């Protein structure tokens, strides 16, 4: 399954780190 | 970590934390589920009836 | 009724019992009777205290699976108490004999009977059957259904090899 | 070796089984003692005879439903091609049962068979279940026998404080009797719902299938 469960907080907290961590890491716009 | 064949992820320090969460939501949850429900109520010997009511 | 049986299954060392009747259900402390099944036929369990007003205490943990059972034997030939003349009559004796005369009832009543015991008698159970009885042993001892079936089974084969076996000489 | 199996034996409890005993023991604070039997020729013995049968049924359907020993899971009666079914024996009430895709429909208990008032027909043939024998829950009576001990000693307090008020009329007696019974009375119905114990999820149908989901 991809259930939440009950809270859903973790989930939306990790996909927005670990997807602010890949746009800054590596720029897509500019060479890093 | 030193002599460690693997690595270890940022949510082992907080899964604590997050099944903290996940009680107190659900608690949260099941009561406001709770409170929605009625169930209606009458006194005996109401000198009133329900079926016309 | 009288017996009640009771199934170990490791570390377990007290067992209880219930006899029926008022109170207790036996009249004196001599009256249990301890058997243990060894798989075979039922012998006379040893080293059994009483522990508790029902409940017996082993000395050790009876194994897995073992089977055992409780009974109450009352005396069979006199009654339990005598009255004679310029004595006070007693309830207590009076109330314990009737519970006596019952209680030899209830050992008969649940088919417990002595050794050495045959009736002297033909007896008829006047179209009743005959359930739960293993193949006997003895050419002296009855056949239930089974060993009838096993018997009709041996004649059905030598009644089909002889179906093969007169069969393939008809050819020729 | 030891004492533990010589002192105890001769130990005795002598708990209270009998009707009998009920009998004696509501035969008391009245005066006179109790019989010695059942039948006897004494008419107070018969007549307490008669308050302990009363107030069985009474005491033994609390409001509405009773106790767990009174519980009667789902029947099957299978009514016959005569006609309708004839309850067995004596039933304090008869309830449908519960189960799934089963319509409500009406059950009413007369003289033994019962009677569906919608269908107006005494017998009730074409509101059989589907492949099933009318499933129904419903209430036997136990006698004074067959009953826990702690319920024999409930019954015979409460009917001897009625034995008392018809019989003898005073206030100090009655009184007591009335107060300790009704305090045996909570004593064990607390362990009712201590038994056979049930929750507020899973058993509310509302609850449990708001559990399933989210989740």
């Amino acid at each position: 399954s991809a259930q939440n469960g009950w809270q859903g907080t973790g989930a939306q907290a990790t996909n927005h780190l670990a997807n602010k961590l890949a746009q800054v890491l590596f720029p897509a716009q500019r060479s890093f | 970590s030193y002599g460690e064949d693997w690595g270890r992820p940022l949510c082992e320090d907080y899964s604590g934390d997050l099944f903290v969460v996940q009680f107190l939501s659900e608690a949260v949850a099941r009561g406001a589920a709770l409170m929605a429900d009625i169930k209606y109520l009458i006194r005996p010997g109401a000198q009133t009836d329900v079926e016309h009511f | 009724y009288s017996y009640v049986e009771r199934t170990g299954d490791g570390v377990a060392t007290t067992f209880n019992f219930a006899f029926t009747g008022k109170g207790k259900g036996y009249l004196l402390a001599n009256q249990i009777y301890v058997e243990r099944w060894d798989g075979a036929s039922w012998q006379s369990a040893t080293g059994w205290s009483l522990s508790g007003t029902n409940q017996i205490t082993f000395l050790t943990p009876l194994a897995n699976g073992q089977v055992i059972r409780i009974r109450r034997i009352a005396g069979k030939d006199y009654p339990f108490a005598q009255f004679e003349p310029g004595v006070m009559l007693d309830m207590a004796s009076l109330n314990n004999t009737f519970i006596h005369l019952l209680e030899i009832t209830q050992e008969l009543l649940d088919g417990f009977y002595p050794d050495g015991f045959y009736l002297k008698q033909d007896l008829n159970m006047g179209w009743n059957k005959i359930v739960n009885l293993m193949p006997g042993t003895d050419g002296g001892h009855a056949v239930n259904k089974t060993q009838l079936d096993t018997l009709s089974s041996h004649v059905d084969d030598v009644d089909q090899k002889h179906t093969i076996w007169n069969d393939r000489q008809d050819q020729q | 070796q030891s004492d533990t199996p010589s002192i105890m034996a001769e130990s005795q409890f002598n708990s209270l089984s009998t009707k009998l005993d009920a009998v004696n023991l509501c035969m008391r604070a009245i005066g006179r003692s109790g019989v010695d039997n059942l039948t006897s020729g004494d008419l107070d013995a018969e007549d307490a005879d008669t308050m302990i049968d009363i107030v069985s049924q009474r005491l033994q359907y609390n409001d509405g439903k009773g106790w767990w020993f009174n519980r009667e899971p789902r029947w099957s009666f299978a009514p016959d091609s005569n006609g309708e079914v004839v309850l067995p024996n004596n039933t304090l009430q008869v309830l449908q049962a519960y189960t799934l895709n089963t319509r409500k429909i009406d059950i009413t208990i007369r003289a033994g068979r019962l009677y569906s008032t919608t269908l107006h027909s005494f017998d009730v043939s074409p509101l059989v279940g589907p492949d099933g024998f009318i499933w129904l829950d419903l209430m036997l009576m136990l006698p004074f026998e067959h009953m826990p001990l702690n319920v024999l000693q409930a019954i015979a307090y409460q009917a001897a404080a009625e034995f008392i008020v018809s019989k003898d009329a005073d206030q100090t007696k009655l009184q007591m009797h009335m107060q300790m019974a009704a305090n045996l009375h909570t004593g064990m119905q607390v362990e009712e719902s201590k038994q056979n114990r049930l929750n507020m999820l899973v058993h509310n149908p509302t609850q449990r299938n708001f559990g399933i989901m989210a989740g």
